[PDB]
């Protein structure tokens, strides 16, 4: 049931992207996409649209002490830049 | 939160936002023709991306639309004088006497109005005539154990009146 | 384009910018479906007991009766005197009483001292 | 399988009207009704 | 305060202010003819029509009832329910 609801809720046509690269023609891929992927989906079930709410970079620490290991792993991270800004560059 | 549907759809929600923004622009804008100009500008803003079906981008735009509505709404909306909050809002609810009463009168004062009480007697006989069998059987046969809606079906079966009509047919005139 | 409209204890948050009415899950619509089922059954029994011509008294609303017995006399069971209950009790009862006691002793001692001076403005002060 | 009782759902909520439409507030005997209105309103 | 109302007079007024609005045709505009199905104009201008009737007759109609007018005869039904337009 839950896998059914997940499949119906997310694997939907306006959020999926058929990408191809290599020795092929955009004519031919448009043709084959029209022959196969047409009539896939496009309408949500009960108007249950998922949406990205923004998230909160809290800033904190967790240490998992386990001395029966030969090496120690450390990660330290700071704020997110996102995607759009040239701060990414 | 509505009688028939369990919830309002997104097209319905976009439509109610449209009617609210248009109403408050009426309230904002005097002289009525510059109102007409700004209303078609608003309709143009809804024409800018009307033909897109990215439902998640649609609800993103709907959230920003609610923000831009609340930014520039009007303090006292021009509401009509029968609306909720209006100038009347059941003004004459004073003069709206229910019709289960009027029969606790005196037989002299009842004999002052003959024909209306004779026709009221045959109305009441119409009520008690087809109250039990047809109405109660259509409400205990055609619904499910859980009713799951509130619109009741009409009496398409054979004969008399559609079920449970007394306090809905017999409401007052709203201006006596 | 807005300061995003913080709510308060009074300024209620309207249904537009919830934004919980956007990330609709399965149990949200299941809850709205069952909630409409509840309102449907209650209006069904209400309209059944509301359009009866044999009906004489009131429709005998059970939930108002239930809330009346809740607010009136089902306060006291249950109740245990806790830290919060007792401290707020001894504050709200004895506090303002002892406050008014101090202010009345203050004004009465000032008045008795001033009339024991001999110079109260009793130029004529008959109706005591 | 459980009743705990034997009495009727009581009573019929008899409003004093619809049987003596000229009556005053109390019981249906129409002579003493006039006597009561007499004795208080004199 | 004496407005007189009747059936066919208000049917005339509703039909008249639908005829005055421009982007419909005055040819095939029956008393009971649809809005979306046959004239073909969309939902948004339909609610602008509902706005016109509200701005003419002096009372708002609700959004619960705004879904379901769809032709001028059903509009005259709902307004005659509002003002109790019978003798």
């Amino acid at each position: 049931a839950d896998l059914t609801e997940y499949l119906s809720r997310h694997y939907k046509a306006p959020r999926m992207v058929l990408a191809a690269a290599g020795g092929l023609e955009h004519r031919q891929l448009l043709d084959l996409a029209q022959k196969h992927f047409s009539g896939l989906s496009g309408t949500y079930d009960e108007d249950a649209v998922p949406t990205l709410t923004p998230c909160r970079f809290t800033g904190s620490e967790i240490r998992h002490r386990e001395d029966g290991l030969p090496l120690a792993h450390v990660a330290i991270a700071v704020e997110g830049p996102g995607w759009a800004n040239p701060d990414n560059v | 939160f509505l009688p028939s549907a369990a919830y309002l759809t997104h097209q319905q929600k976009v439509l109610q936002l449209y009617k609210r923004a248009l109403r408050h622009l009426e309230s904002r804008c005097v002289h009525r023709d510059k109102y007409r100009y700004f209303a078609c500008l608003l309709r143009a803003r809804f024409d800018e991306h009307k033909n897109e079906k990215d439902m998640v981008k649609a609800t993103q735009l709907l959230r920003e639309a609610e923000k831009e509505f609340w930014h520039g709404q009007h303090p006292q909306p021009y509401i009509f004088p029968e609306s909720p909050g209006g100038t009347s809002y059941e003004r004459y609810e004073c003069y709206k006497v229910p019709e289960w009463c009027l029969d606790d009168w005196h037989p002299s004062e009842k004999a002052m109005y003959p024909d209306y009480f004779a026709k009221r007697e045959q109305w009441k006989k119409l009520r008690r005539e087809s109250w039990e069998r047809e109405v109660k059987q259509l409400q205990e046969e055609t619904p499910v154990g859980g009713p799951r809606t509130e619109a009741l079906p009409p009496a398409r079966k054979q004969g008399d009146l559609p079920p449970l009509w007394w306090h809905i047919v017999t409401r007052p005139r709203e201006r006596p | 384009s807005f300061p995003k409209y913080e709510p308060s204890r009074l300024a209620s948050l309207p249904t537009t910018l919830d934004p919980a009415e956007y990330d609709i899950s399965s149990e949200t619509r299941k809850a709205q479906a069952e909630r409409l089922a509840i309102r449907s059954r209650l209006k069904r029994e209400y309209q059944l007991q509301y359009n009866d011509p044999s009906r004489r008294g009131v429709v005998e609303d059970p939930a108002l009766i239930r809330w009346t017995c809740a607010r009136s006399a089902n306060v006291y069971p249950n109740f245990r005197p806790n830290t919060k209950t007792s401290l707020l009790g001894a504050l709200f009862g004895i506090g303002p009483l002892i406050f008014w006691y101090y202010v009345f002793k203050t004004d009465r001692d000032r008045k008795e001292k001033l009339i024991q001076e001999g110079k109260l403005d009793r130029t004529f002060n008959i109706s005591y | 399988p459980t009743l705990r009782w034997q009495e009727d759902p009581e009573p019929e909520d008899e409003n004093l009207y619809e049987k003596n439409p000229d009556s005053h507030g109390y019981d249906k005997d129409p002579a003493v009704d006039v006597w009561n209105m007499r004795v208080v309103f004199f | 305060d004496a407005p007189p109302l009747t059936l066919e007079g208000i049917k005339d007024r509703v039909l008249y202010v639908l005829k005055l609005y421009d982007k419909i045709d005055p040819e095939k505009l029956s008393v009971n003819s649809h809005f979306m199905k046959d004239l073909g104009l969309d939902s948004l201008d339909q609610v602008e029509i509902i706005m016109a009737m509200e701005d003419e007759f002096g009372f708002e109609i609700p959004d619960i009832d705004a879904e379901k007018l769809m032709c001028p005869q059903e509009i005259v039904d709902y307004i005659a329910d509002k003002k109790d337009v019978y003798e």
